[PDB]
C-alpha cells in the first residue's frame, strides 16, 4: 500500500512553504529547493545566519543571492524566509552613523535608532507630484557656481577619469551646507548621503574622517559598500541610500545623495545575474543594463507644495577610461541625468583644481 | 534536459550483462569528431594516458568523467 | 462567468510565465490581471508560449511580490486604452488609467492597444508642405502634412527642446488635436510639459483641451517602456479614422522603443543580434510605423525624435528607422558647441518635398 | 529491434529501449498491468509523493521507492529494473511519461488509432485501414451521435475574401 | 576517521568530489588526496553542484588520478606558516618549505582564507616614502603603508621597477618583508634569493628579515591562484600580532586574476568581457582589502600590474587601480625612446600629490 510505504521510509517534516533546502550554492548565488509561498526579492535568512535574497524563481528550485560569505553555506541547509521584501531603516536618527546596505551599523555606535521600514526598490514619483527645480544648491566651488549650476530635485552627473576630480566635486557640496545646516532654517538645509559604493576599505575611512573633524558628519549618511563584500550587497547600495534619503524629502526637508560611483554598481549587478544561469546582453552585461539606473535616478526629484515641498539632489560619479565617453555604461548614465560634469584629465594636472 | 553518457546505444548494455571485456582499460566509441572521441568506458585509466583506436590511430584521455572518457 | 485563471509557475525579471489549464490558454499580446495587495492591479502581457499549459508573459510593472503558485485571471482582449474626447487634458498610462489625479477617464468605448496597420490599397499620397517657423528647416528638409518626422540627433544636441518649440507654434494653431505620447523619457521633463501646455492654451483642465498626455517614462520596468508607443497610438489613431481629423503624434523619445525590447529579449528564449540588440528589430519597428500613416480617412502627421547612440548613424536602431521617415531632421555635435541654435545640419538633413 | 512508432527520440528512448528486452518468452501483456501501478500510488495517494520533487533521494530514499512498489505491489519479472534506471539519472519526476509511451506501443502494432469525428472512433485490430474503416464508420452513424463549427467557419472565410 | 570522498569528475584542475556521508566539506577546505609520492595532493572547494557533491580545485597537477579514488578532507582550509621563522626560507603555496632546509619550526599555523579589516579597524595617513627615483619623488609620490601599482606591459620595465625599490627602501626599513612572487619566471626566483643573501636582507645562518613565497608559472593554474593568499599571510600576522610596518611586495599582482580565469569555466560560470570570470571585482576585492594599514600595524603593498597586450583598459587592468594610492604606469612607447625607465608622467598620478 501507498501507506505502508511511508512508514519505513520516506522523509520527515521540513514544509517547504516558509522554508526550504538548499540544494546548490556557490559564487555568491544559492539554489534553494522549495520556498513556495516566498515572494520574489524577499529576504531570505539561512540556518548559518548569512541573509539571502530570492531575486529568481522556478518552478522545482529558487536561486536566491547571498549578501555575504557562502563559506559556511553548504548542501541541505535550511533557508527560512522572513515574510518582507528587501527593506532598509530610515528616519532622522541615521545621521552620523556609516551604515551599510542593509541598515546595519559598521562603525561601532550600538543600534541605529530607525523611526520607519522603507523598501529598496520603490516607485518614483510621478509628474502630478513633482515641480520645477527652482531652488539653489551651493557646492561651494567658483567655477560649478556660475556654470553649471545645480540645484534641489537634479540630477548632476560627474563623469571622468581616475585622480581628476569626480569624488572631489561630491565631497565639497556637502561640507558647503554647512552655515546653513548649523542655524534653525529647515527649507535651506540639505542633508547629505554619501553612497560609497565599489571603494576599497581606506578610502571610506579617510572620507569619514575629515568630515567629521570640520562639523558635517552630523547630518550625513554614509553607505558603507566596499567591494570586498558580496556582489548584492554592492549592487543593492543604490536601491538603499535612496530610501533612508527619500524619507527627509517626504517630510519637508531637502536631501542630497552622491552615488559614487556609478561605474561601480553596474560591474555588480552583472555579477550576480551571470551566476543565475541567464542570458547576457551586450558588454557582457544583463539586458536590463539602462533600466537599473534611469530608475534609481528618478525618484531624486523636486516634489511640489502638496507633498511636503522637499528634494532630493543625486550626485551620480561615472568612472571613464581614458576619457572616452560613448562607452555603453557611460552613454546610458548621460542621457537620463539633467546635465554632466566632464572631469578631463588633461587640465587637471596641469594645476587649473577642479 | 536529459543527460549524456547513458542513451540509448549505452542505456542498453547495463540491463543485460555489460561484462566479456574489460571495460577499465578498454571502450566503446560512442561519438567521434572535431578532433575528439567519446570512448565509453575507461575506469583504471589514468588522466593523460596514451590510447590507441581499432584503425591504428593514437589518443590522448583528457576529460574522465562518470560513464564517459 | 468562464475568466481563465492561470498560476506563476517562473518569475525571473519582467517575464513571468503563467500555467493555466489545458484549451483554456490566453493568445499572444493578451492582458492578465493579477490582484496585489493594494488597490491596482498588476497587467502582464503574454508574449509567447512555452507548451504544457504555459505560457510566458512580460510584466508592465514592478515583478516583486509574486510568489509561486499566485491566481493570473485573462482579460481575454488584449491592453485596452481610453480613446476618444475623454482622453485630451488627462495624463494617461500603458494600461490605459489616469495618472493625473483627475478622476476616471469616462470614456464610452475602448479599444485595443495592439492592432494591425493599413494595407497598400488604403494608402493616400501626398505632397504638402508643412510650415514649423525655423529658417533651417523651411529651406532645406521641408517637413511634410501627414507623415512621418524624425529628429536625429545625439545626447545633449538639442533632441528634446527641438520637439518642444515646434509644438507651442504649430500644433496651438491647427484644427486637430495632438497627441504628446512620451516614451523613455525623464522624470523632470513629463512635469514641466504638463505645466507648459496649460499656460498657452493646450490643456485646458477647466474648459477644453486638444492634446492628449500618455506618460511612461524610464522610471518603471522594461515592460511599460515597450508597450508606451502602442497605447499612445492608439487614442491618435481613432481620432483620425472614427472622427476624421489630422492628429500630431509627438514621441519622445523614438530610439526608446527599439531598446525596451531588446531588455527583456534575453529572457525570452531569443538570441542576441548586432551591437546586443534582438533579431526581431526590422519587425517590431515596422509593424508601429506604418500604422501612424495617412489613410482615407485622415491623416497623421508623427513628429517623433531619433536619439543616436554616441552621435552614430550606423547603429541598428537609427538607421532602421530612416526608410520609414519623409523628412529627416539630423542633428550634429560639432555645430552646437560653436554657437549654432540649434544644431541643423544643412547637409546631413533631407526629405521627400525637396524638389 | 527497433518498431516503426518514432516517438520523439531523447524523451521517448525511456521506454522503447526496455521494450526490446521484455518483448521475449510472451513477457509483454504482464508489463500493461504492472505499469498502472507505479503511477496511482504516488499520485493520487499523498504518501510516497515526498522526493517526486525534491533533489534528495540518494540511495537512501531512492531505492527504498523501487522495492515497495515491486515486492508487495504486482511485480515478479523485469519490471522492478525501470525504477532503478530512472532514480540514478535523476528522471522519477516525469513518471507519467514514461508510463504512457509503453501503453502506445501495444495499440499501434495490434490495432488502429486517430480520429475522425465528434468523439473518438473504433480502433479495430483486423489488417488493412481501408477495409476496417468503411465497415465502422456505418455503425456508428446510427447507432448513438448526439452532433452536439468546422463548416461553419469555412463558409464565413469564403464570402469575405470575394468581397 | 575524518570525512572521506570519491573522486567523480575530473577535468583539468576541477576535480569533483563526491562523498558518500552526509556530511560535505564547506568552501574554501583543503582537500587531501594520497597517490604514491610522498607528497599526496592538496585540493581547495569552490563550490557544490548537489546531490553530496562539491566541485574542488586541486593546487597541483591533477594528472594520475583515476575515478573513484580517496579524498580525505582536513577540516579547515590551506594554513601556512607565520611568524619569524618564515623569514629568510622559500614556502610554497600550501605552506611547505622549497628552500631544502629543513621544516618551518612554526609556533602557529594561520589559514590563507581570512577575512579583510573593518571600517573601525582602519587607519589613514599621508606620510610620504621617498624611494630615490626623480620622476617618482616629484610627479607621483607613494605613500607609506598604501599600496603601490607598479603598471605596464611587457618588455617596459616592471620587474625592474620593484628590484630598485627594494634595495633602497626595504634594506632601512626596520619590519620585515614579505616578498610572494606569483606567476614570475623560473630564472627570476633563483636570481632573487642569491642577490638578497649577498647583501644581508636573508640570513641562513643568521637572523633574516624577509619572507620568500614560491609559485611561478610552471605550476597549474590552482597553485597560481593561491600564490597570493599564501603570501599576505605571513605578512597579516607580524603587523596585528606584533605590531611591525611589513612590506608586501608582489611579482606580479595580475597573475591573480589571469589564473583564475582559466578555472572558471569548468566549475559552471559564464565568461564576462576578454572571456574572464564574472566575479572579478568580488575576488580581486577580498585580497586587496586586507593588504592595508590597520590600528595595529601598516602594510606598504608594492605590487606591480601587467598591461593585457599594452592594453590601460582591460579587465584586469582597470579594476586594480581603484585599490591603490600611487601608480606607476609604464608606456610601452617610451622605453623605446632611451628613457631608463619609462615613466608616464602623464598617467602616473597619487593622492599624495598636494
Ligand atoms: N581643489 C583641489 N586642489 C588640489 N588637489 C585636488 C583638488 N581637488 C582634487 N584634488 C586631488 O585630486 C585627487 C582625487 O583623488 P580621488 O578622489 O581618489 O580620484 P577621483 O577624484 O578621480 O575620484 C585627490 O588626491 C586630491 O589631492
Ligand atoms: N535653441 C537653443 N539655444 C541654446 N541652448 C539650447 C537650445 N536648444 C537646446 N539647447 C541646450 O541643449 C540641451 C539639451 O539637453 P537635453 O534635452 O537633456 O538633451 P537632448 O537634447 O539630447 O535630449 C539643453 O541643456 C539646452 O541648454
Ligand atoms: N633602468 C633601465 N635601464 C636600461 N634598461 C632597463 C632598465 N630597466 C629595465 N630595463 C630593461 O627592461 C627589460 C625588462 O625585461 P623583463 O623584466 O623580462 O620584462 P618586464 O619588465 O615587462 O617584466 C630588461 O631586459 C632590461 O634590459
Ligand atoms: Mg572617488
Ligand atoms: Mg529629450
Ligand atoms: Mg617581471
Amino acid at each position: 500500500s501507498i501507506l505502508e510505504s511511508k512508514i519505513r521510509g520516506v522523509s520527515d517534516e521540513a514544509n517547504l512553504d516558509e522554508t526550504g533546502r538548499v540544494l546548490s550554492v556557490g559564487d555568491g548565488i544559492a539554489r534553494v529547493f522549495g520556498l513556495n509561498n516566498c515572494q520574489a526579492e524577499e529576504l531570505v535568512e539561512f540556518a548559518s545566519g548569512v541573509k539571502g535574497m530570492a531575486l529568481n524563481l522556478e518552478p522545482g528550485q529558487v536561486g536566491i543571492v547571498l549578501f555575504g560569505s557562502d563559506r559556511e553555506v553548504k548542501e541541505g541547509e535550511i533557508v527560512k524566509r522572513t515574510g518582507k521584501i528587501v527593506d532598509v531603516p530610515i528616519g532622522p536618527g541615521m545621521l552620523g552613523r556609516v551604515v551599510d546596505a542593509l541598515g546595519n551599523p559598521i562603525d561601532g555606535k550600538g543600534p541605529i535608532e530607525a523611526t520607519g521600514y522603507a523598501i529598496a526598490q520603490l516607485k518614483a514619483p510621478g509628474i502630478l507630484p513633482r515641480r520645477s527645480v527652482f531652488e539653489p544648491m551651493q557646492t561651494g566651488l567658483k567655477a560649478v557656481d556660475a556654470l553649471v549650476p545645480i540645484g534641489r530635485g537634479q540630477r548632476e552627473l560627474i563623469i571622468g577619469d581616475r585622480q581628476t576630480g569626480k569624488t572631489a566635486v561630491a565631497l565639497d557640496t556637502i561640507l558647503n551646507q554647512k552655515r546653513w545646516n548649523d542655524g534653525n532654517d529647515e527649507s535651506k538645509k540639505l542633508y547629505c548621503v554619501y553612497v560609497a559604493v565599489g571603494q576599497k576599505r581606506s578610502t571610506v575611512a579617510q572620507l569619514v574622517q575629515t568630515l567629521e573633524q570640520n562639523d558635517a558628519m552630523k547630518y550625513s549618511i554614509v553607505v558603507a559598500a566596499t567591494a570586498s563584500e558580496a556582489a548584492p550587497l554592492q549592487y543593492l547600495a543604490p536601491f538603499t541610500a535612496c530610501a533612508i534619503a527619500e524619507w527627509f524629502r517626504d517630510n519637508g526637508k531637502h536631501a542630497l545623495i552622491v552615488y559614487d560611483d556609478l561605474s561601480k554598481q553596474a560591474v555588480a549587478y552583472r555579477q550576480l545575474s551571470l551566476l543565475l544561469r541567464r542570458p547576457p546582453g551586450r558588454e557582457a552585461y544583463p539586458g536590463d543594463v539602462f533600466y537599473l539606473h534611469s530608475r534609481l535616478l528618478e525618484r531624486a526629484a523636486k516634489m511640489s507644495d502638496a507633498n511636503g515641498g522637499g528634494s532630493l539632489t543625486a550626485l551620480p560619479v561615472i568612472e571613464t577610461q581614458g576619457g572616452d565617453v560613448s562607452a555603453y555604461i557611460p552613454t546610458n548614465v548621460i542621457s537620463i541625468t539633467d546635465g554632466q560634469i566632464f572631469l578631463e584629465a588633461e587640465l587637471f594636472y596641469k594645476g587649473i583644481r577642479p | 534536459k536529459a543527460a549524456p553518457t547513458e542513451v540509448s546505444s549505452i542505456l542498453e548494455s547495463k540491463i543485460r550483462v555489460s561484462d566479456e571485456a574489460n571495460l577499465d582499460e578498454t571502450g566503446r566509441v560512442l561519438s567521434v569528431g572535431d578532433g575528439i572521441a567519446r570512448v565509453f568506458g575507461l575506469n583504471n585509466c589514468q588522466a593523460e594516458e596514451l590510447v590507441e583506436f581499432a584503425s591504428g590511430v593514437k589518443g590522448m584521455a583528457l576529460n574522465l568523467e562518470p560513464g564517459q572518457v | 462567468a468562464g475568466p481563465a485563471s492561470g498560476k506563476i509557475r517562473a518569475v525571473i525579471g519582467a517575464v513571468v510565465d503563467v500555467q493555466f489549464e489545458q484549451g483554456e490558454l490566453p493568445a499572444i499580446l493578451n492582458a492578465l490581471t493579477i490582484d496585489q495587495g493594494n488597490n491596482q492591479k498588476l497587467v502582464l502581457e503574454v508574449a509567447q508560449h512555452l507548451g504544457e499549459n504555459a505560457v510566458r508573459a512580460i510584466a508592465m510593472d514592478g515583478t516583486e511580490g509574486l510568489v509561486r503558485g499566485q491566481t493570473v485571471v485573462d482579460t481575454g482582449a488584449p491592453i485596452s486604452v481610453p480613446v476618444g474626447r475623454g482622453t485630451l487634458g488627462r495624463i494617461i498610462n500603458v494600461v490605459g488609467e489616469p495618472i493625473d489625479e483627475r478622476g476616471p477617464i469616462e470614456c464610452k468605448q475602448r479599444n485595443p492597444i495592439h492592432a494591425d496597420p493599413p494595407s497598400f490599397v488604403e494608402q493616400s499620397t501626398e505632397a504638402e508642405v508643412l510650415e514649423t517657423g525655423i529658417k533651417v528647416v523651411d529651406l532645406l528638409a521641408p517637413y511634410a502634412r501627414g507623415g512621418k518626422i524624425g529628429l536625429f540627433g545625439g545626447a545633449g544636441v538639442g533632441k528634446t527642446v527641438f520637439i518642444q518649440e515646434l509644438i507651442n507654434n504649430i500644433a496651438k494653431a491647427h484644427g486637430g488635436f495632438s497627441v504628446f505620447t512620451g516614451v523613455g523619457e525623464r522624470t523632470r521633463e513629463g512635469n514641466d510639459l504638463y505645466r507648459e501646455m496649460k499656460e498657452t492654451g493646450v490643456i485646458n483642465l477647466e474648459g477644453e483641451s486638444k492634446v492628449a498626455l500618455v506618460f511612461g517614462q524610464m522610471n518603471e520596468p522594461p515592460g511599460a517602456r515597450a508597450r508606451v508607443a502602442l497605447t499612445g497610438l492608439t487614442i491618435a489613431e481613432y481620432f483620425r479614422d472614427e472622427e476624421g481629423q489630422d492628429v500630431l503624434l509627438f514621441v519622445d523619445n523614438i530610439f526608446r522603443f527599439t531598446q525596451a525590447g531588446s531588455e527583456v529579449s534575453a529572457l525570452l528564449g531569443r538570441i542576441p543580434s548586432a551591437v546586443g540588440y534582438q533579431p526581431t528589430l526590422a519587425t517590431d519597428m515596422g509593424l508601429l510605423q506604418e500604422r501612424i500613416t495617412t489613410t482615407r480617412k485622415g491623416s497623421v502627421t508623427s513628429v517623433q525624435a531619433v536619439y543616436v547612440p554616441a552621435d552614430d548613424l550606423t547603429d541598428p536602431a537609427p538607421a532602421t528607422t530612416f526608410a520609414h521617415l519623409d523628412a529627416t531632421t539630423v542633428l550634429s555635435r560639432g555645430i552646437s558647441e560653436l554657437g549654432i541654435y540649434p544644431a541643423v545640419d544643412p547637409l546631413d538633413s533631407k526629405s521627400r518635398l525637396l524638389d | 529491434i527497433k518498431p516503426p512508432v518514432q516517438l520523439f527520440g531523447l524523451d521517448g528512448t525511456y521506454a522503447t529501449a526496455l521494450f526490446s528486452a521484455s518483448a521475449k518468452d510472451s513477457s509483454i501483456e504482464k508489463t500493461f498491468q504492472s505499469v498502472q501501478k507505479l503511477s496511482s500510488t504516488i499520485s493520487k495517494d499523498a504518501k510516497v509523493a515526498q522526493v517526486l520533487s525534491n533533489p534528495a533521494l540518494s540511495l537512501n530514499s531512492r531505492k527504498e521507492v523501487v522495492s515497495v512498489l515491486s515486492k508487495e505491489l504486482k511485480l515478479e519479472p523485469v519490471v522492478s529494473n525501470l525504477l532503478t534506471v530512472l532514480a540514478e539519472n535523476n528522471r522519477l519526476s516525469l513518471f507519467d511519461s514514461i508510463a504512457k509511451q509503453f501503453s502506445v506501443l501495444n495499440d499501434a502494432y495490434n490495432g488502429v488509432v486517430e480520429a475522425t469525428v465528434v468523439s473518438a472512433k473504433p480502433l479495430d485490430s483486423k489488417i488493412l485501414n481501408r477495409l476496417t474503416k468503411s465497415i465502422t464508420n456505418s455503425k456508428y452513424v446510427g447507432p448513438g451521435k448526439t452532433l452536439k463549427a468546422s463548416k461553419v467557419n469555412k463558409l464565413n472565410k469564403v464570402l469575405s475574401e470575394t468581397i
